[PDB]
């Protein structure tokens, strides 16, 4: 029937405030309560608020909860961040019984200054190639926050014939690193003029391009 | 909290504005509420901003609700916006008569 | 003392079948409804199912109708998640999590979540790395060696015989639609060493025993 | 004043439910009207929805109609969808006295699995060229809905100087085909690096390019 | 808090009308009043509407405000459209106490039929990349209305690293004129395949490329 | 007979302070309260700061919060902005403006607005035009020179010693965000003269004393 729609990701620096959204695509953000979810990594879902806007017995006052008819979203709001509170944030709403969770939002508080990927693509090997194969190797590390964007493009066209790995932390930089696999064939591989990795870190879309 | 050992006459009014953006530029947005209080009288009042019939120009509205408070009493005003407040208390002095004409006075 | 004790989670192939159960101690148990709540590797939260305090109603998600049925036993405090005709997809960590009035609507949030049984399924295939050769478009590059299509987890990685380990990284594996495991490492130089040092990689997956080379040298 | 938009096209197999969205650009939904109608092929258009809920006598009792105040749409929904069902509709609204018609909204009832197409672009001939003048030709066939995206780039950039046909079935495998020409001069042609037929189906948006 | 966010340009001929929106990114447009103010080129501004359809004494009865509340907007609009009224507009509303600025929306009024503009593009000078720089020359002229957006892509993708001028008007044919320069080094000119200089007037966007 | 007077403007370097004053007449100016409102060149209107009638509150943008500080002397009828700790964005010009209810709730619509005072936030260095080559990739083409990095305006450009000038047109000048001006001039042709004649850049800008020449010729 409908589905809650939320920020891939969001980021803010320790002591300032910080919102998330949550837009209902059909049906009244009204007519039905949401309730906001907190999970650490690991760790199992903590409620942080529910009917809008009711902070349950532990949770800090800097936690509230909005609604905006408006615009038909509700907002999880944060004065003061603290480095505790970075992890993954879903909103939580109902259709008739059944319940819908949001697409999650990762809230990363920072640590550091904003770092660029460093993206190092590949081009396809030949003898893969002379297995009748293509699968190419886009490969993301020393980023920060930890939140990549990576569409692959047939010439500036959606493709969906790839698998690319989550992002998780370094055991070096306390920074993300990530990777990437789009698999085709030789045949597609000649019958375009080129594939690109195109990585948005923070809004600044990184490309790298690879040609036959 | 009434002094004198006759009672008092409390009047005060609600700001029933002409629309939200009316009543947010007086008295800032949220719900706006006025509770008052009394050891024989308790109310909420809550402003309900619209378009009434224009009259003379304005379609907004200034209600005005009044209590008497009895020697030795409190009333307590506690408000967000939207409050017409009294700068004075009415003590009725004696007795009188009341009429209702239009003829001359003799 | 109120909590929620998920069971019953394995390795399964598709096509099969399988039941959770969880344990509920610490509340009123025959009067809360009672949730299922999965979460894939990597992926974001996804209500599965739930059912009334009394078993009269029942409620799945549009995406596990048919394959899914839900039941409970209030005389044993039990509540079961019979999925049956399991598929790729399906594999998530399984919360059980209670969510309901319970009778009540002054009703402080009562929400709890058990720890999560993982239910992993995989189709078949513990395989060998195979390795190919990734080398650098001709002041400083980089290049690497590719480890495809293996399984299990993990494997041992060793560039020209554990020398060169300075400018050099490994990035974890990804799980390939087809179930399958792979993952990369690659080495920065500076365009100074271009044909130089011929690059072999070594790699080492325990359990398929497999140990191949590869040395990386420019085309042309 | 304002405009009803609904999607191009929208598919379901057979017995399932389908709703069709209908988003009025400025004003409130709620301030006029929505009218449903049903255009089959060469056929008149018949009412099929009407007041935003009420099902005209003959109408079976699948049509069902909704109103979102919320997303400030209208819904048309068919429970138990039947291959008799398999038309255009239009959702109609009212400016003061004006009628507004919707952009329609191609139903077609799966009858097969999805085809993707098979694009198959031309160079331009060379005696054209020395007639001073280029028209593409891009040739698309073998698909299955038979709703389909022609959108031409001057290098993944919007192009308006091509005439593409409407998407009539075939005579041969129960599929749909198509064709589009785009037009332009030798130029233009060689100054810019390639041109592309995109061909969005389904979502999927095959592409073919064509460079001097 | 949010945003007021109103069209770039918008054009009509004399003596028709024309309408201006100003949309709220998160909040009711009804909760605050909204003011319509004009500034002409060099002047002061002069307020037209105020609390969201008050005509203040001097002003035309051609100026009149609505709210649509459903879209969340706010419009001005001028019936019989005169020369005089070619300026910017901006709507303004207010956050709790903070006052909120739209875009500005540029007002032409049509003096001549649309020309679309003349770009001349230019290949990073030699020396230039003999010092280890490169900074790419777009050349905008003769386009009529003066609104045009200049985005540069690295083979069709978000670039932020020019600077591109105002448009400015013409001495010459009373039309406008501007220009763009990209800021790179050779080795991003170099590993990648090409930049383009996108040029969108009145949407039709055109472009002009360049590649090592 | 109701103004606004905006005074204090002038040219500064970042990091360092100004204060802004605005002189009211014509009207009860301690009643309403006063807002400073600025527009960047070539950008839009942005609010900066407002103070009440009686200076008890002051309100303002989140982009200049604790660099500028707003005041008021109503014995005197002057507003004050102190803008200390400026930046290189803050650069507009800047007007005093009254907005406000000013004790009527009847209140025909009072918003007066002052001339604005240039407020220009450059850094330093009066420069050289730098001049480069600019030539046309082979009926008609078209081919430049270029004018970099100069600083301040204006410039006096003669292509050819001031000889072609039809069809030849001079763009107007850009201000990067370095702070230091650039404009071009190009020249359009048929596609006939095509290394027939050399093409000489002669430039002047006259406080940098800088006239410099570059000939256009068709790369391979």
């Amino acid at each position: 029937n409908f589905m809650l729609t939320q920020p891939h990701s969001v980021s803010e620096s320790p002591g300032k405030t910080v919102t998330i959204s949550c837009t209902r695509s059909s049906g009244s953000i009204a007519s039905n309560y949401v309730q906001w979810y907190q999970q650490r990594p690991g760790s199992s879902p903590t409620t942080v608020i529910y009917e809008y806007n009711q902070r349950p017995s532990g949770v800090p006052d800097r936690f509230s909860g909005s609604i905006d008819s408006s615009s038909n979203s509700a907002s999880l709001t944060i004065s003061g961040l603290k480095t505790e509170d970075e992890a993954d944030y879903y909103c939580q709403s109902y259709d008739s019984a059944n319940r819908v969770f949001g697409g999650g939002t990762k809230l990363t508080v920072l640590g550091q200054p904003k770092a660029a990927p460093s993206v190092t693509l590949f081009p396809p090997s030949s003898e893969e190639l002379q297995a009748n194969k293509a699968t190419l190797v886009c490969l993301i590390s020393d980023f920060y926050p930890g939140a990549v964007t990576v569409a692959w493009k047939a010439d500036s066209s959606p493709v969906k014939a790839g698998v690319e790995t989550t992002t998780p932390s370094k055991q070096s930089n306390n920074k993300y690193a990530a990777s990437s696999y789009l698999s085709l064939t030789p045949e597609q591989w000649k019958s375009h003029r080129s594939y690109s990795c195109q990585v948005t870190h923070e809004g600044s879309t990184v490309e790298k391009t690879v040609a036959p | 909290k009434n002094t004198r050992k006759s009672p008092a006459l409390i009047v005060w009014g609600i700001h029933h504005s002409v629309s939200t953006a009316e009543q947010t530029k007086l008295y800032g947005s949220g719900n706006k509420l006025v509770t008052v209080g009394s050891s024989n009288y308790q109310q909420s009042f809550v402003p309900s901003p619209g378009a009434r019939p224009q009259v003379n120009g304005l379609s907004g509205r200034i209600d005005f609700h009044w209590l008497m408070l009895n020697p030795n009493d409190t009333v307590t005003f506690s408000f967000n916006g939207a409050f017409i407040a009294p700068d004075r208390a009415s003590f009725l002095r004696g007795k009188s008569m009341g009429i209702q004409s239009g003829v001359q006075v003799d | 003392e109120v909590q929620l004790l998920e069971s019953g989670g394995g390795v399964v192939q598709p096509g099969r079948s399988l039941r959770l159960s969880c344990a509920a101690s610490g509340f009123t148990f025959s009067s809360y409804a009672i949730h299922w709540v999965r979460q894939a590797p990597g992926k974001g939260l996804e209500w599965v199912a739930l059912i009334s305090y009394d078993g009269s109603n029942k409620y799945y998600a549009d995406s596990v109708k048919g394959r899914f049925t839900i039941s409970r036993d209030n005389s044993k405090n039990t509540l079961y998640l019979q999925m049956n005709s399991l598929r790729a997809e399906d594999t998530a960590v399984y919360y059980c999590n209670g969510h309901g009035s319970g009778g009540e609507v002054g009703s402080n949030w009562f929400d709890p979540w058990g720890q999560g049984t993982l239910v992993t399924v995989s189709s078949a295939s513990t395989k060998g790395p195979s390795v190919f050769p990734l080398a650098p478009s001709s002041g400083t590059a980089a290049l690497g060696c590719l480890v495809k299509d293996y399984f299990p987890e993990p494997v041992t990685v060793s560039w020209n015989s554990g020398a060169l380990t300075s400018g050099v990284h490994t990035f974890p594996a990804v799980l390939q639609s087809s179930g399958l495991y792979s993952l990369s490492s690659v080495v920065t130089v500076p365009s100074s060493s271009l044909g130089t040092q011929t690059y072999i990689c070594n790699v080492n997956h325990k359990p398929s025993n497999t140990k191949v080379d590869k040395k990386v040298e420019p085309k042309s």
